[PDB]
DNA sequence: AATCATTAGCATGACAAAGAC
DNA sequence: GTCTTTGTCATGCTAATGATT
């Protein structure tokens, strides 16, 4: 509820501001803090998401699920044209047939997934 | 007033390669010596980055306590 | 196994120095 | 204000993944 949320973004807010501090005394970029969670968990963060986590722009269930990563982080610190074609099968077909899809896989030498993917991201689009 | 961004390494080694340059080849432009420093750059060793990489850490870390709010803030076009 | 909302990164661009133009 | 560079941080758009069917 309403008490659960502000008591959780006051703590993040605290969290990020922490982050942000520690990373610069310590000279680390955030593309280094990304790249540095990949070598202790074997899972990279892009300097992108740590600029939103701490600019406080992701979702506050996003920053939940990532600030224990990150103060595990601060713990050990301290010691087109393929698109042309896609869009008018879209044109034609919006929900497209298995057949379809695996056809322009292989015809434009991509796999169904990314293009099972495209459609359904396209079919959102619609607003 | 406005704050600035802090140095990152490069351009703190390139403030003295600067001026060596200017005064090696005094009519050459701003723009070309440039060109020229960071291809020097693109080949310095690590060894030889490491002075620079550090000054630019400390310098982060001081325009911190210089400037505890300060937040990036591009102008778009 | 298949939608819809949400997470995440790639590409991009600003801006730090210098001063001649 | 523009040429010019590297490195760092911010952002717009969309590929990818998670949650829930």
């Amino acid at each position: 509820g309403a008490m659960d949320m502000k008591a959780l973004q006051k703590e993040l807010e605290q969290f990020a501001k922490l982050l942000k501090q520690k990373r610069i005394t310590l000279g680390y970029t955030q593309a280094d803090v990304g790249l540095t969670l990949g070598v202790l968990f074997g899972k990279v963060f892009s300097q992108t998401t740590i600029s939103r986590f701490e600019a406080l722009q992701l979702s506050l269930k996003n920053m939940s699920k990532l600030r224990p990563l990150l103060e595990k982080w601060v713990e050990e610190a301290d010691n087109n044209r393929v698109r042309w074609s896609l869009e008018t099968m879209f044109l034609k077909s919006p929900k497209p047939s298995l057949q379809q899809i695996t056809h322009i896989a292989n015809q434009l030498g991509l796999e169904k997934d990314v293009v099972r993917v495209w459609f359904s991201n396209r079919r959102q689009k619609g607003k | 007033d406005r704050v600035k961004r802090p140095m990152n390494a490069f351009m703190v080694w390139s403030r003295g390669q600067r001026r060596k340059m200017a005064q090696e080849n005094p009519k050459m432009h701003n723009s070309e010596i440039s060109k020229r420093l960071g291809a020097e750059w693109k080949l310095l060793s690590e060894t030889e980055k490491r002075p620079f990489i550090d000054e630019a850490k400390r310098l982060r870390a001081l325009h911190m306590k210089e400037h505890p709010d300060y937040k990036y803030r591009p102008r778009r076009k």
